[PDB]
């Protein structure tokens, strides 16, 4: 029960799913087949949140690719662990959104929308009882940005108690990607707001450094960085797919983490984070993977938490290890931190513990933090989208593709209703 | 799926898809003969190759010339068992560097041959995309018969990713007379129609096969394979799976901001010898910095005496998208290397899996890496600045005005182009300033 | 508990840390891998004090190896017992000090400084009890003298209470290794007096002699001259690391022999040193060890303590002993020395033994020398430093890097300001 | 990751770098290919040698000159699949003994294409520390480029530390004429520029090279293998792990009380033949006493004319630290080897480990121990009062100032710069003088 439809848009979120199921598929002991191959029933007590079992005991992924050009699937398709997905669930266009939030919102996302959600209708009622639906995708692309958030607008209206998380790729400070990002950036996060329960901003540039930095990797390819964003997303639902000590799931992290309904714009963090030769030389203990969380350079989403206050904060654990182990270490770092922390919210730290570790880990953790050191990542944004609009500039490939002014005046003002609240609650005695 | 047609117009475009498709047979195995020996692609070639009934693959491409010469020595060549022979339209008398003649005399005799060759193909594709033009602005053919040709298929079409790959009038070296005409009468009609035109010139693509190449004696062979490398590198990412890959409608989104400027220049990187393949290391910040350095660009222009809009870096082969912030992130804080105050984000990333292969005959190295910048800059204002003014010296005296005149050509309509290119011209001085406030 | 955090600054205080690693890692038993491979628990029971356990029941040394230039560090890392360190503790630069006090303290010093406290800080909080921080460079180099003088300036604001004993290598009387280390030296001593409890002065000059003389050594490398030097530092805290009849550590060490803040600079010697063949051939008893400390030629500080008095003596001593056998000879050297030690401190000995010897020795001492014998080692620099400063040479080599001639009118007088105390503490009735 | 280029002007510095970059790749097992066979090294060759992507190591030089004849040697030479061949800079004309023909008209043609193939290299240079310029005061490329160099250098980096090899201008041995001029007007700019310069003279060579090695006939072949023993021992304790490094951050700390005073002769030792590398011991107390004999030293000055200011004695090889203070602290004691009074201090020592390798074909002797002596004296006062003197004798007759004057130079700017050395003469008496009370 609490089954979780996977969803998957753009190249970024299908570049990142693929690597997913490729986590998912070993911490079940699932073949390249698609049967069931580890060695206990665990992976198999809670195997039907992300499968559904086919004929012959094998089990697909519970999951919509969904893109608007063929060229990522066909990577996705024959690659490893393509051969698991139902050919049914790839809904992929061909036209292409084009790196165009309007092309992918408006024009050939509303051409492809009613043939993805039919697979969504037909994958939610193949659930038991549904805990709800996660996302993947970005916020600098056309796809993701742009059928992305068509798909939650539709899917907020369809199904208004369930759980909406997306795991939205954020834009970079440093460098882009995207030379109109800051405009996909800035009309999601109008539909962002909305109709999602929470959201985890990632950014490239943070992992571009916790590679090169913590895990010294000097040539880290995206299958490099996509194992790290896949070890956040198995670690937030492996509670509700694993027994555990104190078990939390996506309403409890929801519950928790969300102390006002916009601000729902999470920060991850993993631990622990070793290179090859450098994790033998440490002691993998709950206060050294604590310590590692909390500081700078362990955020996936690309800003210092010093620059704001931590709202709430969700510690999910995995692997054995003791209580009293876990609940002075999120006391530790709660007394030596006390104006990092917000004030008027006492005891903000979350913890859940799970039983079963990662793969070749000992213990695991896994980090949500809630900041108003992001509302530097709006800040930043709402910047580089002002500049851009009071020239004008690239308005005329989105007012080409059914959109006016308005729409942007809405979603800055949007943005800025956001950054103000943030100040609000960052500002708050 | 991704289906992407090409259309080659006059002298310089047939001989620039003579060395496209010669890089692309490479890249997929292909024969001349389009018999691919299949004893790993996996419908890799389907953006340009529709399969026959065997196992020959033959090329959606158009090449249409008014004049036979350039069509029959491809009739003639290596490639002759690759083309269909119906996609090889000639006329019977070129246009002959009259505009006038490519877009009302001879032009409109064969404007319905090509738009059903077109209308063929475009209906076995089955995801089509948007067109590959490959013109010149100098001839009568690549500038009359694109302009006739480009309002035909907005006019058809209108919401497909229409490109351009234009040879641009370089600002010293003319092989024609009346290029200040041709040029600015074809971009007065390419200009509502073109989705996104890519400038080419011919002139810095002999300093850089001069001076990075190290060729004494750089010929139309070898300038078209660095042009080749460009357009393979665009849809490297249709071809190929990439880590990060890239559709003909993001760079119309990414890179275009307004409608009227839509005119980029490529730069390709890494352009060095075989006895220079060596001597360097070539990461993905070495090759960065080479595209943004003013000496390797292909049109003669100084990216320092304007500022970049919208910058697109296309990675392929050997990259790692971290070294790709880091080679990306040091740019923007460099001072030579500025942009327009509204645009904080100024690029758009993409990264393959596959390497550029190199043609055997040809000049460039067999490198593990490369980059194909599509930077629309304001620095081309500098461009058009000139040409207008070889266009206001030329029609002061009216010279030239009685060949075009006397082909169904209103002289009223250079006043017309002449105003619209002024009117272009002022834009980038729009674009190019800040913001108050 | 009372765990020591070992930090090496300069070339010098690598080299003689990695042969200070090498004596611990024999005393403890520890491979080259970073395992235990002794045979008693003795070596297990304080254990801790300069290793952190790791996972898999291997030790890494709790030491951080500062450099500006990574010439020391990979002759370091690659040498013998250079994979037992964490990678993460190799925290150099790459400019180089220049063997320039200014380059160490100002330029390059402060451009690295930052990312070596958060590896204190690292290892401060995994100390259960932390005791005190241990310190080993020169004052004739730039790194040790810069980098490392500024460490104690940022440490004794953030732990004013822990212990700082600073093994510096301060320059010889005869020959210089440096023609600016009359520099070096004053703008070291001005930030020695006021940020370390104590400073065990070692000259290069006393252990040419001490290798010549005592051992015969005809050809004494580095590594000759360096396990001299680890010989005390680890005869130094030997009863804080194993039990003792009579345990010290470096607060008894600090609280006995400094009598005056300021008066902290001690000149250490060692005994037993014989020959090869020349240590059968004699017996090895507490007088015969008492003996050998308190003469002349076995001051590893260039000078005669005959010139000067002892304010306090410290003799640690190892193995098994009696103590009437050592408090006799503590008394004994006192009656026929009674000018030779200051008249107003009466009993004047600190006595501490050790029930472990060192490898391969039945018995050993370890001599700590505060005396009145060392204001000649400031006579010598002070007047080596003006003679150089009143022609201000070499001064636009620390004026380019961000100094004025009031640092210098300072730390002249912060010196001049010491020579006259132990001049007053000589004098004094 | 302490990386350090090196660039050479002026054909003394091209041929000192021929030797140079010889012995370089003796001390690591470079081939001239650059395929070092790795069938021990572990990142030493990292200071010079920019690793390719294959087996390859290419050096970190820049070898300038405005003449191709001494850079096409290199291009035909052993060394020809060694250098990145857009290192190996040439011009067209040379300066040809003309300080202005190197600083004003032809040095101003290539030197940016110089600074960026500095740049190029000090982007791929992680731990950049310093320069090693390698140039002349005699010629006019070395004195010319190098001063224009020097000051472009100094702008766009200003804290490296850039360190000079120059060939000093013998007193009685001048192979051209107008070397009082370029010597005078070189010194001039690079005083402000040139963190620590080490002079090196021919004639004290002439007479190493004859009586120390018992050679009847020394080659520039020759002498270029001594001036490379130099450079290799200062870059000792950079590639290789010693007892006690060095860094080139430490020289210019350790040697130059004063910011103008930044002049130390090189010595090395020991410096014997085949024949009589038997028949002596060779302790470090025996090569010791080599470096401060008068007679051994390789710029043509009495040090017992003047006092030392600051000793830097770099031993390498078999060397116990012990003896060095043995060694050392005697010298101090002798009364020929005197001291400023303001310095008691008057050595910095360095000791590595490797011993120096002999080149094949040299006039060396395999040692166990060397030392490189580089010792700031008071002595050199001596060498700048003759070329003052030489200066004006043919300033006064204003001799060759029409070669100068016509190439853009100011001739009022021989007063600046003959005032300045004026200024410097003066310099070595005021520190060379002790101090009141
Ligand atoms: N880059 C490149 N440009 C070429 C090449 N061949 C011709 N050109 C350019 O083509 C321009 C002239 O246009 P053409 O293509 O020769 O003539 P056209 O377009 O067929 O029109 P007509 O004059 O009627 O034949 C010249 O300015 C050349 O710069 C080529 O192989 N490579
Ligand atoms: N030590 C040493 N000195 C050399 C060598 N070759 C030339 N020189 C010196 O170079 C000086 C002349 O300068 P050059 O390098 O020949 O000329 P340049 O610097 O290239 O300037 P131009 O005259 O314009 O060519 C002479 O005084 C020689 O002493 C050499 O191989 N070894
Ligand atoms: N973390 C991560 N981000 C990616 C990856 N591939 C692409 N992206 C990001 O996705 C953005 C481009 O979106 P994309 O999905 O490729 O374009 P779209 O298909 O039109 O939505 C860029 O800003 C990249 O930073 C990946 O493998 N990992
Ligand atoms: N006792 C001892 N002293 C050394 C050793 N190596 C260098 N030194 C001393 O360290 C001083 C040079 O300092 P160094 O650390 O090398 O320069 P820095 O890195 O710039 O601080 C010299 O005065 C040497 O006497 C060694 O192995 N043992
Ligand atoms: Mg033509
Ligand atoms: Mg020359």
């Amino acid at each position: 029960m609490r089954e979780i439809v996977h969803i998957q848009a753009g190249q970024c979120g299908n570049q990142i799913g693929a690597k997913f199921w490729e986590v998912i598929s070993d911490e079940h002991g699932i073949d390249p087949t698609g049967s069931y191959h580890g060695d206990s029933d665990l992976q198999l007590e809670r195997i039907n949140v992300y499968y559904n079992e086919a004929a012959g005991n094998k089990y697909v992924p519970r999951a919509i690719l969904v893109d608007l050009e063929p060229g990522t699937m066909d990577s996705v398709r024959s690659g490893p662990f393509g051969q698991i997905f139902r050919p049914d669930n790839f809904v992929f266009g061909q036209s292409g959104a084009g790196n165009n939030w309007a092309k992918g919102h408006y024009t050939e996302g509303a051409e492809l929308v009613d043939s993805v959600l039919d697979v969504v209708r037909k994958e939610s009622e193949s659930c038991d009882c549904l805990q709800g639906f996660q996302l993947t995708h970005s916020l600098g692309g056309g796809t993701g940005s742009g059928m992305g958030t068509l798909l939650i607008s539709k899917i907020r209206e369809e199904y208004p108690d369930r759980i909406m998380n997306t795991f939205s790729v954020v834009p970079s400070p440093k460098v882009s990607d995207t030379v109109v990002e800051p405009y996909n950036a800035t009309l999601s996060v109008h539909q962002l707001v909305e109709n999602t329960d929470e959201t985890y901003c990632i950014d490239n540039e943070a992992l571009y450094d916790i590679c090169f930095r913590t895990l010294k990797l000097t040539t880290p390819t995206y299958g490099d960085l996509n194992h790290l964003v896949s070890a956040t997303m198995s670690g937030v639902t492996t509670c509700l797919r694993f027994p555990g000590q104190l078990n939390a799931d996506l309403r409890k992290l929801a519950v928790n983490m969300v102390p006002f309904p916009r601000l729902h714009f999470f920060m991850p963090g993993f631990a622990p984070l070793t290179s090859r030769g450098s994790q033998q030389y440490r002691a993998l203990t709950v206060p050294e993977l604590t310590q590692q969380m909390f500081d700078a350079k362990n955020m996936m989403a690309a800003c210092d938490p010093r620059h704001g206050r931590y709202l709430t904060v969700a510690a999910v654990f995995r692997g054995r290890m003791s209580m009293k182990e876990v609940d002075e270490q999120m006391l530790n770092v709660q007394n030596k931190n006390s104006s990092y922390f917000v004030e008027w919210i006492p005891n903000n730290v979350k913890t859940a513990v799970c039983d079963i570790p990662p793969r070749g880990l000992k213990m695991s953790a896994t980090f949500i933090g809630n900041s108003t050191a992001i509302q530097e990542l709006f800040k930043r944004i709402s910047e580089q989208f002002t500049a851009m609009f009071r020239r004008k500039a690239f308005l005329h490939w989105y007012t080409g593709e059914g959109m006016d002014e308005m729409e942007f005046t809405e979603a800055e003002s949007n943005m800025n209703d956001l950054v103000s609240e943030y100040q609000q609650y960052q500002d708050a005695t | 799926m991704r289906e992407c047609i090409s259309i080659h117009v006059g002298q310089a475009g047939v001989q620039i898809g003579n060395a496209c498709w010669e890089l692309y047979c490479l890249e997929h195995g292909i024969q001349p003969d389009g018999q691919m020996p299949s004893d790993g692609g996996d419908d890799s070639f389907n953006t340009f190759f529709s399969e026959t009934g065997a196992g020959k693959h033959v090329p959606r491409a158009v090449f249409v010339d008014l004049e036979p010469t350039v069509i029959d020595e491809v009739r003639t060549g290596t490639y002759r068992q690759l083309f269909h022979p119906e996609q090889l339209i000639t006329g019977k008398e070129d246009a002959a560097n009259n505009y006038a003649r490519g877009h009302y005399t001879i032009g409109k005799e064969i404007i319905d041959l090509v738009l059903d060759r077109i209308r063929k193909l475009a209906d076995q594709c089955t995801g089509l995309q948007g067109f590959l033009v490959f013109h010149s602005f100098g001839g009568g053919t690549g500038s009359g018969f694109t302009s006739l040709l480009m309002e035909r298929l907005s006019v058809d079409y209108g919401k497909k990713s229409k490109l351009e790959f234009s040879i641009y009038p370089a600002p010293q070296v003319s092989t024609a007379v009346v290029e200040p005409y041709n040029s600015i009468l074809t971009t007065h009609t390419t200009l509502e129609h073109s989705d996104c035109a890519f400038m080419v010139d011919n002139e810095a693509i002999y300093d850089i096969c001069r001076r990075n190449l190290d060729i004494e004696r750089p010929t139309y062979t070898n300038l078209n394979r660095l042009i080749s490398q460009i357009v393979s590198s665009i849809t490297a990412s249709l071809r190929f799976d990439g880590a990060l890959n890239v559709d003909l409608t993001e760079f119309q989104t990414n890179l275009v901001p307004y409608p009227r400027i839509h005119f980029p220049l490529a730069t390709y990187a890494p352009v060095i010898s075989a006895e220079k393949a060596y001597h360097e290391q070539l990461s993905v910040a070495e090759i960065t910095n080479a595209c943004f350095e003013p000496a390797n660009q292909m049109v003669k222009c100084d990216p320092r005496h304007g500022k970049y809009m919208a910058c697109c870096l296309l990675y392929r082969g050997d990259v790692v998208p971290k070294d790709v912030n880091a080679a990306i992130a040091t740019i923007k804080t460099k001072r030579s290397i500025q942009f327009v105050d509204w645009c904080p984000t100024g690029f758009k990333v993409g990264i393959n899996y596959q390497p550029p292969t190199v043609v055997p005959g040809g000049d460039l190295a067999k490198v593990q890496r490369a980059v194909c910048m599509l930077s629309n800059t304001t620095a081309i204002a500098e461009a058009w600045a000139r040409l207008d003014h070889k266009f206001d010296l030329m029609y002061a005296k009216r010279a030239f005005v009685h060949w075009y005149v006397g082909e169904g050509m209103e002289e009223g309509e250079f006043s017309e182009a002449r105003e619209d290119m002024a009117a272009l011209e002022k834009d980038y001085e729009e674009v190019g300033v800040d913001s108050v406030e």
